[PDB]
RNA sequence: AAACUGCGAAUGGCUCAUUAAAUCAGUUAUCGUUUAUUUGAUAGUACCUUACUACAUGGAUAACCGUGGUAAUUCUAGAGCU
RNA sequence: UCAUAAUAACUUCUCGAAUCGCACGGCCUUGCGCCGGCGAUGGUUCAUUCAAAUUUCUGCCCUAUCAACUUUCGACGGCUGGGUAUUGGCCAGCCGUGGUGACAACGGGUAACGGAGGGUUAGGGCUCGACCCCGGAGAAGGAGCCUGAGAAACGGCUACUACA
């Protein structure tokens, strides 16, 4: 056929519609620029593998020293 | 403590009993004409609101 | 077998390598936390007085107080002990600790001074470490600066500077955030 | 089955509810609360489902966020909170209040009703004593207990309740002569007026009612409600709860189409 | 029932809570709260019987002078064995149904009771029983009334 | 950031080995018990302790700086602060 | 012998609030003076909700080349206690000798988780159901236990056996 039904939204105001739409139709129209992120299987090794250290640990070249 | 030293310590565990009044003293009257100029800020508020 | 020597009053420690054994047979029979003469380690221990703290074997285990035995044993280490971190609440894993009694398997001696002795130590006594922070309550620095239940604390307060990496703004200020 | 269950499988919730077997796997489980598990009217699904108002679950727990719309005139902040029987629903903003209750086919429908008159409600007392100090209480189908009754209150009676203060402003016996609505059953939605009660000794007596249109029919106590002796206080839905053969409702159907259009 | 003595165990057998050695004497109606013997009605149209009031037995387990409430269902059955001490045996008959044949066939079973030194019952009489709490391993019902013989 | 403390981790998911009045089904009961959480109501410390301060009590510990042991683990010792 | 009230006492014995943050007001003897509004983390008892454990009645395949079974060291019931969140032969003592069965007990087989239900049709039936819904049990095979309202838990611990 020759016709197309679909859904609108009317927003109030561009605030509005920035505070209340979701984040994959607002990168569908191009607004705002999306996330870059890594794969959720790289996350979740990092997760994982981050509990076995101990107090800080964003640095943890401090065992290296231990063997001189 | 490693902020102060060991010689500031001790004047200041030293300090004379009767500057510790003055002191009080100092602050307490300071204290209090700035709260009296607070005060003074709520008259200026009442004037506002005798204005409106 | 190393030696570990601490000194709290001046907040200082300090490791030493010992290799002659002789010098070493009157620690042995001794029990962990009991009292010992320095005076055969050296001419320069002349006057000291040593406190026996701790210590640990070759293979790594750590000792534990108030079992008597020279070798080894299991354990069962529950919560609120020593040489034991519970991974959950109320859990318990068995262990193998060694006994108090001091005796030539272990690898490393940790001990503290007790009494200041006339001579002084090239490494150890030299130096003083400043301590990181001070009290925190407000009852406690009242009765540290010895004020009175009167006397506004809260200008009285120890401040340190702090500053930014390379902004090149001033420095500012820091407060112990008295909690009573 | 090591301590009690948390989680509620879809096509397993009740049957009232409304929920298409496709498209998911599970239910809202309605958390606890003041009213029965089985005969609930979960918020979520009331604004999602009947008044459209969400399209999906995330925006959902989203607009109670902002504490616009209040059940009993106190605010409430449990998505999965179990509204019931008799539950009014205020939101201020758009300016309508609704009150869950019956239709005529034994299930929830939106119910407009008038602001002034939609700030009371009324329950049925299930017990009635003095508690500690000597003080006398009751508590109503809505976990609602009152201390310093009427005395001549008695069980199984219901209360006129403000809303806003908590006082006993009026009462309705039960007895015969009254308007009543059943509440529990394969009858939902009629109404009648109490012919006569007889009672067996042991427990599990029955009640037998008569409809506006002369039929007769009979239901457990714990699933009268009483809402009046006659003019019931409330407003009744549309069709007065008179429940229809299918005879008539496929004569009316056709005869108001034909008459619009 | 036939009991020479009252007290004939190694312990003293009394009504809990039932003070009975009092300095003051007062002459009441009540049964328990004057101090005399102490009984009540349970129920369901079910009358007290005349032995219980002026009887001197102390049982625990008695519908009547005793801490045992009657509540459930009511059963009804044939009595088979009345021969050991202060428990009785009964036997229901009923009729199974079995579809496919489209006719009957009798079934039985039976039941254990606890029967109160207030009735004297023998082999061969009508008996109604009803729920109470649990009173043995396989006991739950208690006797009420026997109807007169045949 | 980290760490102390609070809560959850007994929900979900998989399988049908054992089991023949055992499990289970419909129908009753708890006047024979326990119950996180949610919701609604609800507590004149009479004197102790004239007084201990009520305009408000008292000691540790984490994180942390720095020094170690074992080839080996989400193993740990002793020293100094809060 | 219920809810509740009253009297004489007791207790290694509880609770009756020394917690936290965002909004800025009123009086007068004008002193760091007094009073005063909404919310997080609690707390004694009652009511409610999610429940849980026990519990009344009836209903399960084939087999007699399975006809009597149960009480050594509880098997049936009575009494006095211990233990459990509570009843109860659940356990400890004393005293009776009981309980089920040809109306199929007891035992042996099951290539047996139970139910809602699937296949096949004049009607009556025969057969399947591990498996999307409800209930029960298990985490290689046995036992024991901490924390916690809730576990005899295994993506919790301890010990043995077999693998590793
Ligand atoms: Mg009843
Ligand atoms: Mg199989
Ligand atoms: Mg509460
Ligand atoms: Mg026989
Ligand atoms: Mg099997
Ligand atoms: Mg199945
Ligand atoms: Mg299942
Ligand atoms: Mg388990
Ligand atoms: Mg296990
Ligand atoms: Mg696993
Ligand atoms: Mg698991």
């Amino acid at each position: 056929g020759g016709k197309t039904t679909g859904f609108a939204l009317i927003y109030d105001s561009p605030e509005a519609l920035k505070k209340f739409e979701p984040r994959y139709r607002l990168v569908r129209a191009g607004l705002a620029a999306k996330v870059e992120k890594a794969s959720r299987q790289q996350r979740k090794q990092r997760k994982n593998r981050l509990k076995t250290l101990r107090g800080t640990a964003k640095v943890k070249g401090a065992k290296a020293k231990k063997e001189k | 403590i490693v902020g102060a030293s060991l010689e500031v310590i001790k004047e200041r565990r030293s300090m004379r009993p009767e500057a510790r009044n003055a002191a009080r003293l100092a602050a307490i009257k300071e204290s209090k004409e700035k709260k009296a100029a607070a005060q003074a800020a709520k008259k200026a508020e009442k004037a506002k609101n005798a204005a409106a | 077998m190393k030696l570990n020597i601490s000194h709290p009053a001046n907040g200082s420690q300090k490791l030493i390598e010992v290799e002659d054994e002789r010098k070493l047979r009157h620690f042995y029979d001794k029990r962990m936390g009991a009292e010992v003469a320095g005076d055969p380690l050296g001419p320069e221990w002349k006057g000291y007085i040593l406190r026996i703290t701790g210590g640990n074997d070759k293979q790594g285990f750590p000792m534990k107080q108030g079992v008597i035995a020279p070798n080894r044993v299991r354990l069962l280490l529950s919560e609120g002990h020593s040489c034991y971190r519970p991974r959950r609440d109320g859990e318990r894993k068995r262990k193998s600790v060694r006994g108090c009694i001091v005796g030539p398997d272990l690898s490393v001696l940790a001990l503290s001074i007790v009494k200041q002795g006339e001579q002084d130590i090239p490494g150890l006594t030299d130096v003083v470490h400043p301590k990181r922070l001070g009290p925190k309550r407000a009852t406690k620095i009242r009765r540290f600066f010895s004020l009175s239940k009167d006397d506004d604390v809260r200008k009285y307060v120890i401040r340190r500077e702090v500053q930014p990496k390379g902004e090149g703004k001033k420095p500012y200020t820091k407060a112990p955030r008295i909690q009573r | 089955a090591r301590g009690p269950k948390k989680h509620q499988k879809r096509l397993s919730a009740p049957s009232h509810w409304l929920l298409d077997k496709l498209s998911g796997a599970y239910a809202p489980r309605p958390s606890t609360g003041p009213h029965k598990l089985r005969d609930c009217m979960p918020l979520i699904v009331f604004v999602r489902n009947r008044l459209k108002y969400a399209l999906n679950y995330r925006e959902t727990k989203a607009i109670m966020m902002q504490r616009l719309v209040k059940v009993d005139g106190k605010v409430r902040t449990d998505i999965t909170y179990p509204a019931g029987f008799m539950d009014v629903i205020t939101i201020e903003k758009t300016g309508e209040n609704f009150r869950l209750i019956y239709d005529t086919k034994g299930r929830f429908t939106v119910h407009r009703i008038t602001d002034e008159e939609a700030k009371y409600k009324l329950g049925k007392v299930k017990r009635v004593q003095l508690g500690r100090g000597g003080v006398p209480f009751l508590v109503t189908h809505d976990a609602r207990t009152i201390r310093y009754p009427d005395p001549l209150i008695k069980v199984n009676d219901t209360v006129k309740i403000d809303l806003e203060t908590g006082k006993i402003t009026d009462f309705i016996k039960f007895d015969t002569g009254a308007l009543a609505m059943i509440t529990g059953g394969r009858n939902m939605g009629r109404v009648g007026v109490i012919t006569h009660r007889e009672r067996h000794d042991g427990g599990f007596g029955i009640v037998h009612l008569k409809d506006a249109l002369d039929n007769t029919f009979a239901t457990r106590e714990s699933n009268v409600f009483v809402i009046g002796s006659e003019k019931p206080w409330i407003s009744l839905p549309k069709g007065k709860g008179v429940k229809l053969t299918i005879a008539e409702e496929r004569d009316q159907r056709r005869a108001r189409a034909l008459a619009a259009a | 029932a036939t009991e020479l003595t009252v007290q004939s165990e190694r312990a003293f057998l009394k009504q809990p809570h039932i003070f009975l050695n009092s300095k003051v004497k007062v002459k009441s109606t009540r049964p328990g709260k004057g101090g005399r013997r102490w009984y009540k009605d349970v129920g369901l149209g079910f009358k007290t019987p005349k032995t219980a009031i002026e009887g001197h037995y102390i049982d625990k387990k008695c519908p009547f002078t005793g801490m045992v409430s009657i509540r459930g269902r009511i059963l009804t059955g044939r009595v088979v064995s009345t021969k050991m001490h202060r428990t009785i045996i009964i036997r229901r008959e009923y009729l199974h149904y079995i579809p496919k044949y489209n006719r009957y066939e009798k079934r039985h079973k039976n039941l254990a009771a606890h029967v109160s030194p207030a009735f004297r019952v023998e082999e061969g009489d009508m008996v109604v029983v009803g729920q109470c709490r649990p009173l043995s391993k396989t006991v739950r019902f208690n006797v009420l009334r026997v109807l007169p013989r045949t």
